[PDB]
């Protein structure tokens, strides 16, 4: 299942996940074309952060729904 | 990249530091080596490139001062084949006030959609225009975040028919004249003590509506968008 990641300045990122995927893993798969530790990514649907730990079908994401992307360099 | 990279690279080194040159040393030395341990991401950087980017971060108030040290409210920037456009090393430019204000009103806007305009730019200004960690805040806890803006009439003292405060009109535009006429309206809120809200400027463009007003109100927020933002002048 395909989804997309949108950055602030609004470049889209296009990535297949499936239902077990975690966050950790979607973050993964971003800094794959990004190179950008997960330490200072951050993911953001329906104005809540996602939570790492928790899996993609935990937020109920489906495809096309873009899970934005969003910078966070002091933490980490 | 090289700025992600730079804040990692001062991140680690506590309060120890390094010296402008040592940080140059370090950043060029990692880059040389490359940040891929990949392709997507990767050119050549050069000093200027390093100068360039710990201006960014000081002006974000990431560093402090001959002697560089990492660092722990204030200001932010506007912040606004492949091979082709990596050759071209070289990037300021001069801005129009029309300019100006078409980008802080796209921006404003797309931040809104990313979480209403009124609230946003309301937000905005309670952080000067910062950064989304503002809203990295929101996401992690909205009370305060929101308290950060803190989100007979007896004024009029003649009597009439009819924040907790929906007093007559006419006191409102007094209140409102006063403020902006005077150039105080930074930090507009309910006369009423306890009453601290932030003002959504439609409700205060409803309060007062004059054509004198509207002038005056967008040369006030022109005026605060551009004394918050690091890289204006
Ligand atoms: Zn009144
Ligand atoms: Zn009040």
């Amino acid at each position: 299942m395909l989804i997309k990641v949108k950055t602030l300045t609004g470049k889209e990122i296009e990535i297949d996940i499936e239902p077990t995927d975690k966050v950790e893993r979607i973050k993964e798969r971003v800094e794959e074309k990004e190179g950008i530790p997960p330490q200072q990514q951050r993911l953001i649907y329906s104005g809540k952060q996602m939570n790492d730990e928790k899996t993609a079908a935990d937020y109920k994401i489906l495809g096309g729904s873009v899970l934005h992307l969003v910078l966070a360099l002091r933490g980490g | 990249l090289l700025s992600c990279l730079l804040v990692r690279i001062l991140k680690a080194h506590g309060e120890k530091g390094l010296h402008i040159d040592q940080l140059v040393c370090l950043v060029l030395e990692a880059w040389q080596k490359g940040p891929n341990p990949g392709h997507t991401v990767a050119v050549a950087c050069t000093s200027t490139d390093v100068l360039s980017c710990i201006l960014h971060l000081l002006g974000q108030g990431y560093v402090k001062r001959q002697i560089l040290m990492y660092a722990a409210m204030g200001p932010c920037r506007g912040q606004a084949e492949a091979v082709a456009t990596l050759a071209s090393l070289q990037l300021g430019r001069t801005m129009s006030p029309q300019e100006v204000e078409g980008l802080m009103k796209q921006t404003v806007r797309q931040v809104q959609e990313t979480l209403e305009p009124d609230v946003a730019q309301h937000l905005l200004a309670h952080s000067h225009w910062g950064a989304e960690q503002l809203l990295q805040s929101y996401s992690e806890d909205p009370e305060p975040l929101l308290l950060a803006a803190g989100l007979h009439c007896p004024v009029c003292v003649s009597p009439l028919g009819c924040c907790m405060h929906y007093c007559c009109k006419s006191c409102w535009n007094e209140y409102l004249t006063t403020r902006i006429e005077q150039n105080l309206v930074l930090n507009c809120t309910c006369p009423i003590a306890d009453c601290p809200a932030q003002p959504t400027g439609a409700f205060i463009r409803a309060i007062v509506s004059s054509p004198e007003v509207i002038s005056k109100y967008e040369k006030a927020l022109l005026r605060g968008y551009v004394e918050s933002c690091s890289n204006l002048t």
